[PDB]
């Protein structure tokens, strides 16, 4: 179990992404869904979040573990706290890396929810779901018993078979709650033992990128007047499409895909 | 693009790949970091049905 | 099936980029102006216009096509075999005849 | 079109005619221009005739 | 009244011959093709395609 | 129940609008035009080559 | 434009045509055979020593 | 949109139990159609959410361990704008002019 977590989670860094429907309106996520598999046959599907799996914020394994990034802290939850449905509830089997196998009925769209401390956090997603019977009778749910056919199923192991994706080097993500006011003067405090690379256009152009502690640029009168970029760069992300390319050669590694169909 | 054989490799294994799925990139929705696509759904899938 | 794959788009504040060739699958590049991407801790760009967004796409196989994928052959030739019980005077014999 | 005291002039003209011959006419002149035109290579376009 | 994102159909595969114009077409959505003459008789044709 | 609006079933080509309502570049009919020029633009035939 | 030839099946020996529309610029073709191959489909029967 | 005194508060649901009135914070309050629903806001007498097609629509809350509930068969309809038939909102695409229920 701990061999197949090694590239996937000493180098982690799960991330939040925008999501077209999140319990309220369109906002970035926590949970925000990447892509939806189901290929499968027994109304079994694959999900890709940005989120992940079976792990603690530290970094070290836990049985049912579902962790997020909120706002650049990595925060934990248990799996059974988590809720998927597409039309129909469905049941959540395991979790590995950003990806989690689930027994969903066929929907139109599917739909992950969970509250951790007063708020709901939700995002519902426009991917079809799919339930493909076996053989030739076309039933929806399946049977309680018959004849044993051959089929392709997403199977529930995390080994490390043929399929990889890339681990990539993320990029820099603004924090406009860094940046306050000082009496008519920007102030840039960055979270306690992390860089920060403030772009700052005023009355003279500042791209200040080493402060650690706290830094006052009173050359700038407002708050919104220019930017307070968060550096860490120090655990690798997906190459997901939601997030900024980091400049340079990005790519840093492969992770398996868990839960092939097989 | 969307019939049998829209994506083909030589072999399973092999590192070829011939694409031919109408993909075609559209412009982002204002005030968001995404990358909007759109493409002749898969002949694979197509074929299957 | 395939798998669309596509890189994180590559933002500029004031500036411009250009697009790199294509070397992979179906790749698609495009680079949009006058973007005002918007992450999760506020604006990206301190920036109103003259902003550039580098979106870039490509096709690849899909995890599952070391077990989902359908074969095509070419046909031709077809050899006949049979499997013979054959039995000659009290000799038995079960073969395979080509 | 502008004109020099000596040289050649150019001048871009749409015919439907395969075998055109029509009087072209300048400043003053009635020039009586012919020739032979070839089918296009589009078999539709974006514009009106 | 405001505006809302709607979809993108994928573009059509045009070929074009004498006197025609045959549309390949690939919906992901039950998609709408409507379609009319320039001339003193439309002849408009206005059909929902779900299947290529 | 509606049926498509008239921008998709008009004749000619006619692109309809509202506010006003109005049908813009009709392909149907001629304007007729009645020209009264000055002299003053018009020039000899000495003068012009 | 469809165009149709026959090259002679001689290696390291060109083969250049012109493919001429009826009004527009001629198109130089030029075809050169490096290597001419015929791969029977061979299985094994035995092996002797 | 405010508590049974009669102050305002963030989002609250007001409702008459057997003459004497009570309050309870609107996250407990839920509703579903075909699927789940989401609450948007609410102001006085209405409620504005965001439904999926359906036959009918239930509202339920939980007060100490007895669920009020309250299903009608109202038909909520899904309306897509536009020429493509879709069911649930596509994430990118073209703007088009619309008409919604404004959150105001
Ligand atoms: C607050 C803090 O720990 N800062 C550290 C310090 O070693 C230094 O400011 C910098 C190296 O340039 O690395 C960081
Ligand atoms: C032919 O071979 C099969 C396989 O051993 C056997 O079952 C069958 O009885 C044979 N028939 C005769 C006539 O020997
Ligand atoms: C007309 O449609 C048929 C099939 O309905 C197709 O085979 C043919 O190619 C189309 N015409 C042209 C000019 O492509």
């Amino acid at each position: 179990s701990t061999e197949e977590l090694f590239n996937e989670y000493k180098l982690t860094r799960p991330y939040m992404a925008r999501c077209i429907r999140c319990a309220v309106g369109s906002c970035h996520s926590p949970i925000a869904i990447e892509a939806v598999k189901s290929d499968g046959h027994d109304g079994y599907v694959r999900l890709q979040t940005s989120s992940q799996y079976g792990l603690d914020s530290s970094g070290n394994l836990k049985g049912r573990t579902m962790r997020y990034d909120m706002h650049g802290t990595i925060k934990e939850i248990p799996l059974h706290q988590v809720s998927l449905y597409t039309s129909r509830p469905c049941h959540i089997v395991d979790g590995h890396g950003y990806f989690l196998l689930a027994r969903c009925p066929a929907g139109d769209s599917i739909t992950m929810e969970f509250k951790k401390d007063s708020v709901r956090h939700s995002c519902s997603v426009p991917y079809e779901v799919k339930f493909n019977p076996v053989g030739r009778e076309l039933y929806t749910h399946p049977p309680e018993h018959g004849v044993e056919q051959a089929c392709q199923v997403y199977a529930h192991d995390a080994q490390n078979r043929g399929a990889y994706v890339e681990m990539h080097l993320p990029g820099s993500e603004v924090d406009s709650s860094l940046v306050s006011l000082s009496g008519s003067s920007v102030t840039v405090t960055p979270p306690d033992g992390t860089s920060a690379l403030v772009e700052c256009e005023c009355g003279g152009t500042k791209i200040s990128e080493t402060i650690n502690k706290t830094k006052q640029f009173s050359q700038c009168t407002k708050k919104e007047q220019c930017r307070a970029y968060r550096l860490q760069n120090d655990k690798w992300v997906y190459n997901s499409d939601k997030l900024p390319k980091a400049a340079g050669a990005t790519l840093k590694g492969k992770l398996h895909v868990p839960f092939l169909l097989a | 693009p969307g019939a049998f054989g829209d994506i083909q490799s030589r072999t399973v294994s092999s590192s070829d790949l011939y694409a031919n799925t109408n993909l075609v990139l559209q412009r982002p929705k204002a005030g968001a970091i995404h990358v909007p696509y759109t493409q002749a759904p898969s002949g694979f899938e197509q074929w299957k049905k | 099936h395939y798998k669309t794959g596509m890189d994180s788009p590559a933002i500029k504040c004031c500036g411009s980029q250009e697009c790199t060739p294509t070397y992979r699958p179906d790749e698609q590049c495009k680079v949009f102006t006058g973007v005002y991407p918007f992450m999760w801790g506020g604006a990206y760009c301190f920036c109103d216009t003259e902003n550039t967004q580098v979106s870039k796409a490509y096709v690849m196989k899909s995890d599952d096509c070391l077990a989902d994928h359908a074969e095509a052959y070419k046909a031709h030739t077809a050899s006949v075999q049979a499997f013979l019980n054959i039995t000659v005077g009290e000799h038995s014999i079960v073969t395979t005849v080509y | 079109v502008e004109l020099t005291e000596q040289g050649s002039a150019t001048i871009h003209f749409s015919t439907a005619n395969i075998h055109p011959e029509f009087r072209l006419q300048i400043c003053t002149s009635y020039v009586t221009c012919k020739g032979d035109c070839h089918p296009p290579k589009d078999h539709i376009v974006t514009h009106p005739q | 009244d405001g505006k809302c994102t709607v979809p993108l159909a994928p573009e059509p595969m045009i070929t074009f011959g004498f006197r025609s114009v045959s549309l390949k077409l690939h919906p992901k959505n039950p998609t709408y093709l409507i379609t009319r003459q320039l001339a003193d008789e439309p002849h408009y044709t206005h059909e929902l395609i779900s299947e290529p | 129940d509606k049926a498509p609006s008239l921008k998709f079933t008009a004749p000619f080509g006619c692109e309809i609008y509202t506010n006003p309502i109005r049908a813009e570049n009709c392909a149907v009919g001629s304007i007729p035009l009645a020209f009264d020029i000055p002299d003053a633009l018009f020039t000899r035939v000495s003068e012009t080559p | 434009y469809e165009h149709a030839t026959t090259m002679p099946s001689q290696a390291g020996i060109s083969y250049n045509t012109i493919v001429n529309r009826a009004g527009y610029a001629p198109l130089p073709i030029s075809i050169t055979p490096t290597k001419i191959k015929l791969i029977p489909t061979v299985n094994l029967e035995y092996v002797t020593c």
